[PDB]
């Protein structure tokens, strides 16, 4: 565990195009992981602070890369 | 360096450009408009310590 | 911008476009900078006059 | 073409009820023609002026009642 | 009837979740009911007064918990 | 159509010399065509502006090299 505390983040789902989608999502991230980098603005999403992770997805302190690329997955669109 | 190598020849050239006035005029919803946001920017603030 | 150092001003030799350091049809056989930095000096000079 | 330039109009998809759905559009108008008569206001659209038309179905300047059709055409709900 | 007119309410549909929709409803309501009680608020909603119900589905004065629940419904989602 | 105009050219035939003779031609060029690029002087000819072409042979905005040889072709002699 992150040992301190997580960020706790949800995003919701929203129709892009026709057959388009952008699926909501949760993921926890170690609450220093998610200071030092969140490309996460504009994101249609929500946010609340807890002592463990609240959700089966968390990205722990010394994971760095795999908590960027899903953020990056955060704007990722579907069919 | 091959980015370089084809401005160096002329092929892939350097540009910078303002907005039409078309669209800025509509930028991020006036009118009805959508899908234009402004671009935006600001600060962010961090630290360094030592010890003895 | 138009491409210097080609067409009216192009040593036959040279490159249409660039000044090469190290090509003796550019620095004019020199050695060091002493004569080395003229023959760039020369080059600029010529530029100029086909620019009027 | 025109050589006048064109207008070139985005609609971009929207839901309106069950089964029911405003299709995103793409259109290219003559600079001379959008410039005449158009419908696009409050209409979750997007454009941009262009030398030659942007997309595969253009009004041009001697079309003026097709592209009056195509206006209201941006706001019509199908299945 | 309700004698002393009706307020019309319609709602529109919308697109809750991923294939999860909140069906657009028309309904009356008889006025003094509807001034009564109305759980309408951030509903995507209009409404009109009437000498006469406007919609296939009316509330008469005499319902009270049977529009109540029929108001709350409103905001009910379904596949 | 041109939809700015048109300057209508008509040449005369002219006997040039023994068994040498101008062609009369008649043609219409868009007038912005006409404007950017004509020799149309010492052509034995008569001109005037219309709305549509006044001739069956027409040179639209896009026969920038077409009209160009045209134009010199007004002089072309032949038996």
């Amino acid at each position: 565990a992150s040992a301190r505390g997580y960020v706790n983040i949800k995003t919701f789902e929203q129709k892009l195009d026709g057959n388009k989608k952008i699926e909501g999502k949760e993921v926890s991230v170690a609450f220093p992981l998610y200071s030092d980098v969140h490309k996460i603005s504009g994101a249609h999403y929500q946010t609340f602070p807890s002592e463990k992770a609240a959700y089966s997805t968390v990205y722990e302190e010394n994971q760095r890369t795999e908590w960027i690329a899903a953020n990056e997955d955060l704007w990722k669109v579907t069919g | 360096a091959e980015i370089k190598k084809q401005m160096e020849a002329g092929a892939l050239v350097e540009i910078a450009e303002g907005m039409a006035t078309s669209i800025a005029e509509l930028q991020e919803g006036f009118n009805g408009s959508t899908d234009n946001p402004w671009n935006e920017m600001g600060f962010r603030i961090d630290k360094q310590v030592i010890e003895a | 911008a138009q491409v210097g150092k080609s067409g009216m001003t192009l040593t036959p030799g040279s490159k249409a476009g660039v000044f090469d350091f190290q090509d003796p049809i550019d620095i004019r056989g020199a050695r060091w900078a002493g004569e080395s930095f003229k023959a760039l000096l020369f080059q600029i000079d010529k530029e100029a006059v086909e620019i009027a």
